[PDB]
């Protein structure tokens, strides 16, 4: 009943470290989709200071482009 | 503890893209005559 205490704290900390990798997966999926809006014909920006932010995501950096700026690439290398 | 680091490293790709080649520098008009009816332009006009 000392075992079970800790565990509940180290779920804890498992679940804030998918937290902030379930983010920066939201990031770059919602990069994705700006980028395919603007594609197939739309008018919105695609500048990282533009996207939308619903607390899921947080506020985007630069380096959240870079990282898919490098990731489309590298999938289109791989068709 | 489990160092939470790995020496993993994030990759990034060169925009490589290659489109179509250009032709060369074609022969001058004076040049293509020249080797392929022996005798220059001036030549030919004094005919």
């Amino acid at each position: 009943e000392q075992v079970q205490n800790q565990m509940n704290a180290w779920t804890k900390a498992q679940a804030k470290a998918l937290d902030d990798s379930m983010k920066s997966m939201n990031k770059l999926d919602v990069i994705d989709k700006q980028f395919q809006k603007r594609i197939n014909g739309e008018w919105v920006s695609t500048d990282f200071k533009d996207m939308p932010v619903n607390e899921n995501t947080g506020e985007f950096k630069h380096s959240d482009m870079v990282n898919y700026a490098n990731k489309k690439l590298a999938e289109i290398d791989s068709m | 503890h489990k160092q939470k680091v790995t020496q993993e490293l994030p990759e990034s790709t060169s925009f490589d893209v290659k489109g179509i080649e250009q032709e060369a520098t074609a022969k001058p008009f004076a040049k293509d005559f020249w080797e392929t009816h022996g005798e220059t332009l001036d030549e030919y006009n004094s005919r």
